[PDB]
């Protein structure tokens, strides 16, 4: 049960987090259980909250992410990491404050609460666009500023 | 007046209906639909003096009116089906269809 | 004078009638007869019903239009979809006797054309891949926003529930006899 | 009949029907006033009177 | 114009046929007559 799950995240830790995963290599990878079992312990992991749902066109896809940066969020309660997980997902270019308050049905007021708890605890830093100006982008701190 | 012509019409099916109560006595798998008045407040389909036919299912419910009625030019057949099984059978063809509706 | 008594003895079985509204009843006066089943086809939860025909060979048939075009033969579906309603039994008529059960579901039979409904679904394939063009994140149900029930609803869950071939018989006098020694 | 029932039926059985039954039937229709900021805040309507 | 095409009923549609025929065959069914 959870001894495969040590081996299940190890194949997830193996290869340099590009060159995606998904099931049909991961099967080939791990067979010792049949597929009534397999799927049993990766939802019981998405309930660890460790393996995410990426999405490659069109078709069924998986990534396993760091545990180090997994119990980052899981710190903040379900609102923070509602709006921490599409932050992320941007990464590269970053997202605006009405896209952020669209897609989520949070309305102004607790989105606005929510992203300044946040921004506390060193997790969104604020920049100004030059493709378009007078608009408020947050990123990481990874320091993505492609514009 | 023409409330006349449907009396005489229903003289006219009992004389068609016993036709074909009777030459279906060989039970040779052998169907027929007919509905029962539901939300009651059994019976026996029996003869009255010159061609009348009613049934009492009740305890006392008289329900005197019965009637050989509808044309379809379709193939009807039954069949029963049991817990989404190897449980398809056709049973039969069905000839004819009655209703029965309560006097009042 | 006469009387013929009549009892209810039907349970257990949730028996359906259809009805063809294809073939006729009589022909000439003369009575049809019914075309034999290949195997039939059951959907719960959406009570459709996919009868699969044959249709006789190529003196009527025209194959190489059929052929050429969608690649399926030999094989006419017709969906039927399963409508309930109150009273209706069905009686099979003994000698002086005539004995009851109830009839669950009447569905009726239009003729369901399978093959041209597929045959767009290579050509809507092959679309993208002359034009091949080119992230599941949660969110939180909002009481000023609907979603879609109802009537719309009923059809993405009955396009996806299990198959069931039915092995079709004909037999019934198993279930003749045990009506008749039940009262 | 103008004894039971008068002559002006047509707008004092109207009205008396609107407060006796056809308000209760607009409560139950509006009911449960909710808020999206804190979840458990509730306020129901059971019943209405003039 | 009472043109039935048995086990569907739907229609039938004379078709530029072999050699120029005019033989009627409709759609949306495997089905021909002279
Ligand atoms: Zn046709």
């Amino acid at each position: 049960l959870s001894d495969n799950a040590k081996t299940l995240h190890s194949q997830m830790m193996s290869k340099g987090i590009g060159a995606l995963f998904t099931q049909q290599e991961l099967q080939k990878q791990m067979g010792i259980g049949s597929l009534t079992d397999l799927m049993s312990i990766v939802q019981e992991l998405l309930d660890k909250n460790l393996i995410k749902l990426v999405k490659q066109n069109d078709e069924l896809k998986f990534q396993g992410v760091l545990e180090s940066e997994a119990q980052k969020k899981a710190t903040m309660s379900a609102e923070e990491a509602l709006v921490y997980s599409y932050i992320e997902a941007s990464g590269r270019e970053g997202i605006w404050s009405k896209t952020i308050k669209a897609r989520t049905n949070l309305h102004q007021h607790v989105v606005l609460k929510c992203l300044k708890s946040l921004e506390s605890q060193r997790y969104v830093k604020s920049v100004k666009s030059v493709k378009f100006p007078t608009r408020k982008i947050y990123m990481l701190y990874s320091l993505q500023p492609s514009v | 007046k023409e409330a006349a012509a449907e009396l005489e019409l229903l003289n006219a099916d009992h004389q068609h209906i016993l036709r074909k109560l009777k030459k279906m006595n060989n039970k040779p798998e052998r169907f027929m639909v007919f509905q029962l008045p539901t939300r009651l407040p059994v019976g026996s389909i029996r003869v009255h003096k010159s061609g009348k036919l009613s049934v009492k299912i009740g305890n006392v419910v008289m329900d005197i009116g019965k009637g050989a009625e509808t044309t379809f030019l379709q193939d009807v057949i039954a069949l029963s089906i049991a817990d989404d099984a190897s449980s398809a059978e056709l049973l039969g063809r069905v000839d004819g269809k009655i209703v029965v509706t309560p006097q009042i | 004078i006469e009387e013929f008594p009549l009892k209810i003895s039907g349970e257990e079985e949730s028996l359906h009638v259809f009805q063809y509204a294809n073939r006729p009843r009589l022909v000439g006066r003369k009575p049809a007869e019914h075309p034999f089943i290949s195997a039939a086809r059951y959907k719960p939860k959406s009570h459709l019903w996919e009868i699969d025909i044959p249709l006789d060979e190529q003196a009527f048939y025209n194959k190489d239009k059929a052929e050429s075009e969608w690649n399926g033969v030999n094989v006419q579906t017709l969906k039927g979809v399963g409508v309930e309603n109150n009273g209706q039994y069905a009686a099979f008529v003994k000698d002086m006797q005539v004995y009851l059960v109830p009839i669950e579901r009447v569905a009726q039979l239009k003729p369901f054309f399978k093959y041209i409904d597929d045959a767009n679904v290579t050509r809507k394939q092959e679309d993208a891949r002359r034009n091949p063009n080119p992230m599941s994140v949660k969110s939180v149900n909002d009481p000023s926003q609907n979603r879609l029930t109802g009537s719309l609803l009923a059809h993405k869950v009955a396009d996806e529930e299990a198959n069931i071939e039915l092995t079709w018989a004909e037999g019934t006098f198993e279930q003749f006899k045990d009506t008749i020694v039940k009262e | 009949f103008l004894k039971v029932k008068g002559l002006v039926k047509q707008h004092l059985d109207s009205f008396n029907y609107f407060v006796d039954t056809d308000l209760k039937k607009i409560i139950k229709a509006n009911q449960l006033i909710l808020s999206d900021v804190d979840p458990e805040f509730y306020l129901k309507y059971v019943d209405i009177r003039v | 114009m009472l043109s039935f095409c048995p086990s569907c009923n739907n229609m039938l549609l004379i078709t530029s046929g072999d050699s120029g025929v005019y033989t009627l065959a409709c759609r949306s069914c495997p089905y021909e007559f002279p």
